[PDB]
């Protein structure tokens, strides 16, 4: 089982 | 298609929305992903380890969507 890491952007 | 790999491909995408500063997109994709793994955890088997992976992305994916929602409303 692989899971992707969400992206950690600058947003508010 | 597995419930799964759907909700892989899902977030997969979410991600890359998220990049494109496309959070509505994302947002959606997010919820929606997270919905397919919430479903195979439920309506597919897996050992606990990948339940824990499973859950922990969850709380992870949404958490994410929350917020994207919360200042883009």
């Amino acid at each position: 089982i692989e899971l992707p890491e969400v992206p950690s952007e600058p947003l508010p | 298609t597995s419930t799964l790999q759907k909700a892989i491909d899902l977030v997969t995408k979410a991600t890359e929305e998220d990049k494109a500063k496309n959070y509505e997109e994302a947002l959606r994709l997010y919820q929606h992903a997270v919905e397919y793994f919430l479903h195979a955890i439920k309506y597919e088997a897996h050992s606990d380890k990948a339940k824990e992976s499973i859950r922990a992305k969850c709380v992870q994916y949404l958490d994410r969507a929350e917020k994207l929602k919360d200042y883009l409303r």
